[PDB]
RNA sequence: CCGAGGGUAGGGCCCGUGACUGGGGCGAAGUCGUAACAAGGUAGCUGUACCGGAAGGUGCGGCUGGA
RNA sequence: UGGAGAGUUUGAUCCUGGCUCAGGGUGAACGCUGGCGGCGUGCCUAAGACAUGCAAGUCGUGCGGGCCGCGGGGUUUUACUCCGUGGUCAGCGGCGGACGGGUGAGUAACGCGUGGGUGACCUACCCGGAAGAGGGGGACAACCCGGGGAAACUCGGGCUAAUCCCCCAUGUGGACCCGCCCCUUGGGGUGUGUCCAAAGGGCUUUGCCCGCUUCCGGAUGGGCCCGCGUCCCAUCAGCUAGUUGGUGGGGUAAUGGCCCACCAAGGCGACGACGGGUAGCCGGUCUGAGAGGAUGGCCGGCCACAGGGGCACUGAGACACGGGCCCCACUCCUACGGGAGGCAGCAGUUAGGAAUCUUCCGCAAUGGGCGCAAGCCUGACGGAGCGACGCCGCUUGGAGGAAGAAGCCCUUCGGGGUGUAAACUCCUGAACCCGGGACGAAACCCCCGACGAGGGGACUGACGGUACCGGGGUAAUAGCGCCGGCCAACUCCGUGCCAGCAGCCGCGGUAAUACGGAGGGCGCGAGCGUUACCCGGAUUCACUGGGCGUAAAGGGCGUGUAGGCGGCCUGGGGCGUCCCAUGUGAAAGACCACGGCUCAACCGUGGGGGAGCGUGGGAUACGCUCAGGCUAGACG
């Protein structure tokens, strides 16, 4: 079986790609805390009907490009847009952890 | 001091100038062929094609190329002289390509 | 390796007459009855307070040299017994009393636990039909230790089972002195046994 | 190919060989595709050799070269026999 | 065309070393004061500034782990 | 079936707190001592350099020859030796050199582990089945002739054969463009077109065997990809410009920026990018009560490397340990034009080191290659030797034996200690002596059978005349540490803050149970000690399992981004969770039974966990989220 990945895009201004936001989670191995460590997969999907705040699946596909390894399968929401500004905010933290 | 894979080494010598003759000539007929197709020309440019690709599955025959990388030259060769003569050719007597 | 030699030493130095030379330590000139109190220079003098290691290690000392086993064998045959699902003493002293000389000398081919050393060693007892030149040997519950033909008219046998003619064997054995032999039945326990060593200070001394 | 062949185990002058199933390409006591027997060369047990007749079967249906010795180890357990 | 390697020029990081010097530890019952702990003989400590062989002093303020 | 504590801050106590110690362990080393045997195990550093031998060959049943040894005339001498071949010596050709073996340098990564994907693939040899093998040629070594070169070798001319190469046809089939449905990222079915095969050799002959071609499936071996785990440093905070994406190509067996053109500004980053240090990873191993910590030796899997670096060729597979080419370093030959090498194979030498062995025997076995088979090769391996390096086993005697010798050490002068310890009495007899002496090995082969299954046959042992067994036979190595407490075991003498001890506390200044010696003792014993390293103690990085007033520790305080956490009733989902059968969790180890070596170490079998992770179903309390509501939180 392939793999299936639930998770929402924060990124699509590519051409025919677009990066979606798989948010696993999972028991820490010693403290056994279940803690949301994400990683950020490119996609495919060159009919690009996925904008900047879909929720799609993830099929593990044969590589499109270097580091562009899955596929977009299907939409199961629309514009979760509280949910990519989460991201789009996380990734403004980084100007300040500068010297 | 020596050993008998000398024999192997001047054999090597040998089958590299013994399969390069049906290697680049494979390269050459790729050459005239999408030369004289891209040139407007006709069934004296679909002879160079069936001439290549004899010679590519003549190549293929020993241990020159494997069935697949015959098949991947014929795929990129014939494939772009059917999409040359596209361009106002009509192969009415034509050979290697299948109407 | 049986570690040597002076053993009414080690009669004394622990207060209890633990039996190592045999007839000797049966006979009234055992320098244990003689003696009391442990050997050397000072030895008759004020008895130091034993200390907690020092309890365990002398009752330790207690359970090996009876056995006169050399102390990691006596280990190995400790974290075996540990492994080994059971009440851990109770069979430890079970491992104990079926190696080969103690078999031997329980069931009385020997008046001491170094002369059935010499009986094994030198290849006078067999066990199920061939002779076992091992004193570490272990006996399976229900075999028959028996005196093979080159020493079945020993006069050391000969005059070992003429002391053990009436002689009572434990229950967990037999005897035999008309063919010299005798089934190990069973392993034995504490309460089968004429130990003056609390086992559990033994168990209590190797997890220190 | 796919051999059925005698991996060697045991101490020094204790044989004790393993009928198995190894690429032709790796070593002696390499990683295997299946256990299907053992063999003391030895018989120091009355079940010195024990082969499982059926995977063996198998493993001759699906091609193998058994070589020199795992023929006879195959025949004393009746393997290659039509019934 | 790419190309290991060599060169040139300039970077980064790390290390040895460098007259001398700043401190630091640590010696032998050194010299020099007596700062602290007793209301340490000016209550102490700390911020900071200035000064002073040196502990330190004083100013402003705080604190009480001072009355 | 699982957990020991102690010494030490002070006058004393309690606390925190650190240091140290008893324990186990090792690729060990070092000191003292050292008898045997088995099993393992042995250059950790210079992945520094290598003398010497071997470590990779093999096939006349693929082919043509040179070469010598049995039989000799097509002619009135062998003598175009053609033959029947009988081997050696190369050569062509095929297969094997890509496995086996070695090492830890590199690599912080899809390398490894582990679970999947390969509608994006290969897979020689092997196996199932299909369909066959008809005609032609050709040069290329050997060889001969000639030349060059010191040598390495190299070149020119002429041959010549084959399973060498090429051409033509047959085309079951397969490939490729689209003749189009269908499986639905790039297929067997298809259809015209186009392209493509092939090889013979031995033999009892109007026979099989060994080969061969093409294709489909298998099996194994992989390639590549992805989720997840993968050290330390944040006093490394930004990194990247083929970088990220597209299109069109090129190459690959195949996807991919794997590489190239054009366009687009992307990709990654406090969930630690990038840079630096270190490091092979894992099964495991050690330790641990367990969690965990450490480690990756031997054995097994995988990657990487083969003097450093790059590169392709050949081939099924290599970007190749013992093939090539180049640069660089080094060595050696040179007649100075160039050659030759590659021990991180086994053994070995040197050098560094504290330290790591034999230039051993043998393919008898198992494995590997070639061969139809005999056979050949195999420093893989099977064994042996060396080394207490570790584990395990064994011996150095046993039974007597004195109110207790001598010697020695104390002594209160009475004696006590060494101590049944000794001598001696028996008697058992390791080593040693003699005879027998393997299991390790019945396969290959030969025959019946059928040129199968089954029955019968023989030959074949390095270890090794070893183990073991049968007989005889000598009482026949014990040392090392420690004795103030922790820590078991104490007196005397010599020493006098000296000499020295030490792991911590500390002893040593003239009565030293702490130093040096003797006696005695304790521990362990062919070992005992020391060192280094690791884990435990260390609950001293605290998840189980710590704290923060004063002991080390509250941020100066607020607002707040990421985050982490989340009131109550309801309902679906089933994402965390949990459950169930599986799939994997290799073997080896660990664990448990039960067996074989005289036991044990080891070793064999069986069984069971086995964290995980995938798959399918179920559970719905709790965590989740979407929907609905409430008012106890919060705000107004
Ligand atoms: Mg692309
Ligand atoms: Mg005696
Ligand atoms: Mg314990
Ligand atoms: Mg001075
Ligand atoms: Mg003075
Ligand atoms: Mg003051
Ligand atoms: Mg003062
Ligand atoms: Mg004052
Ligand atoms: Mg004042
Ligand atoms: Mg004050
Ligand atoms: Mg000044
Ligand atoms: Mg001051
Ligand atoms: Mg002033
Ligand atoms: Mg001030
Ligand atoms: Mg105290
Ligand atoms: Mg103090
Ligand atoms: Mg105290
Ligand atoms: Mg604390
Ligand atoms: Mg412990
Ligand atoms: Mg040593
Ligand atoms: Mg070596
Ligand atoms: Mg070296
Ligand atoms: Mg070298
Ligand atoms: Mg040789
Ligand atoms: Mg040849
Ligand atoms: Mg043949
Ligand atoms: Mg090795
Ligand atoms: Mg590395
Ligand atoms: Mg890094
Ligand atoms: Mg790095
Ligand atoms: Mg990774
Ligand atoms: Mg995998
Ligand atoms: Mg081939
Ligand atoms: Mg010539
Ligand atoms: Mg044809
Ligand atoms: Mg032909
Ligand atoms: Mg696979
Ligand atoms: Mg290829
Ligand atoms: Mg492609
Ligand atoms: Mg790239
Ligand atoms: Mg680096
Ligand atoms: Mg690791
Ligand atoms: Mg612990
Ligand atoms: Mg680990
Ligand atoms: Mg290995
Ligand atoms: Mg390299
Ligand atoms: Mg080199
Ligand atoms: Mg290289
Ligand atoms: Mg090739
Ligand atoms: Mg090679
Ligand atoms: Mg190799
Ligand atoms: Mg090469
Ligand atoms: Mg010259
Ligand atoms: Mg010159
Ligand atoms: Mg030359
Ligand atoms: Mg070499
Ligand atoms: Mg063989
Ligand atoms: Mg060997
Ligand atoms: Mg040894
Ligand atoms: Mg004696
Ligand atoms: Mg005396
Ligand atoms: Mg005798
Ligand atoms: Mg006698
Ligand atoms: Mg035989
Ligand atoms: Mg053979
Ligand atoms: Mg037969
Ligand atoms: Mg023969
Ligand atoms: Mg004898
Ligand atoms: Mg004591
Ligand atoms: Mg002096
Ligand atoms: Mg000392
Ligand atoms: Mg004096
Ligand atoms: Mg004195
Ligand atoms: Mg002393
Ligand atoms: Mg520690
Ligand atoms: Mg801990
Ligand atoms: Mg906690
Ligand atoms: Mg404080
Ligand atoms: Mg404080
Ligand atoms: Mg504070
Ligand atoms: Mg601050
Ligand atoms: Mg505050
Ligand atoms: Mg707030
Ligand atoms: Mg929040
Ligand atoms: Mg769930
Ligand atoms: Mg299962
Ligand atoms: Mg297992
Ligand atoms: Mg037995
Ligand atoms: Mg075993
Ligand atoms: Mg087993
Ligand atoms: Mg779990
Ligand atoms: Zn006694």
């Amino acid at each position: 079986p392939k793999k299936v990945l639930t998770g929402v895009v924060v990124s699509d201004k590519m051409q025919k790609t677009v990066t979606v936001l798989v948010e696993r989670q999972f028991p820490h191995p010693l403290y056994g805390k279940v803690i949301k460590r994400s990683k950020k997969y490119l996609a495919h999907d060159p009919e690009e009907k996925y904008k900047l705040g879909d929720v799609v699946e993830i099929i593990e596909s044969r590589p499109i490009s270097k580091r562009k390894r899955f596929r977009v399968l299907r939409l199961v929401e629309s514009g979760r847009m509280d949910l990519v500004e989460k991201y789009l905010i996380r990734r403004q933290n980084y100007e300040s952890l500068s010297k | 001091r020596n050993l008998s894979a000398l024999k192997r080494h001047r054999q090597s010598l040998k089958r590299r100038l013994r399969n390069k003759a049906k290697k680049s000539a494979i390269k050459t007929l790729s050459k005239k062929a999408i030369q004289l197709a891209q040139e407007g020309k006709a069934e004296e440019a679909l002879k160079i094609m069936r001439k290549a690709e004899s010679l590519i599955d003549k190549a293929a025959k020993g241990s020159t190329l494997h069935k697949n990388a015959a098949a991947r030259r014929k795929s990129r060769l014939m494939r772009k002289v059917r999409q040359l003569l596209e361009a106002a050719g009509a192969p009415l007597i034509g050979g290697g390509l299948s109407a | 390796g049986r570690y040597i030699g002076p053993v009414c030493r080690l009669c004394r130095r622990e207060g209890v007459k633990l039996y190592l030379k045999g007839e000797r330590c049966y006979s009234p000139k055992c320098a244990m009855e003689r003696r009391p109190y442990p050997p050397g220079q000072h030895g008759q003098k004020r008895a130091r307070r034993p200390s907690d290691y020092a309890v365990r290690l002398r009752e330790k000392q207690k359970l090996r040299r009876i056995y006169g086993i050399s102390e990691r064998q006596f280990r190995n045959l400790f974290e075996e017994a540990s492994k080994k699902k059971g009440v851990t003493g109770s069979v430890f002293l079970g491992l104990l009393e079926s190696r080969l000389d103690n078999v031997v000398y329980r069931l009385g081919f020997a008046v001491s636990r170094r002369q059935a050393r010499q009986l094994v060693r030198h290849g006078h007892i067999t066990v199920n039909g061939r002779r076992v030149d091992l004193p570490s040997y272990r006996v399976r519950p229900g075999d028959e230790i028996a005196v093979a033909e080159k020493s079945r008219n020993l006069e050391l046998i000969r005059q070992n089972l003429e002391a053990m003619k009436g002689r009572k064997v434990g229950p967990w054995l037999s005897l035999d002195v008309e063919g010299m032999k005798g089934k190990f039945l069973r392993l034995p326990d504490r309460e089968d046994l004429a130990l003056p060593v609390n086992e559990q200070l033994v168990i209590e001394f190797y997890s220190r | 190919m796919v051999k059925i062949r005698l991996a060697r185990f045991g101490s020094k002058h204790n044989p004790h060989y393993r009928i198995v199933v190894t690429d032709a390409r790796r070593k002696r006591d390499g990683k295997y595709i299946e256990k299907i027997g053992y063999y003391d060369p030895r018989k120091t047990t009355p079940d010195w050799l024990k082969v499982d007749v059926e995977r063996a079967r198998y493993w001759l249906s699906v091609g193998a070269q058994p070589t020199d010795t795992a023929r006879r180890l195959l025949r004393q357990a009746g393997v290659f026999r039509q019934e």
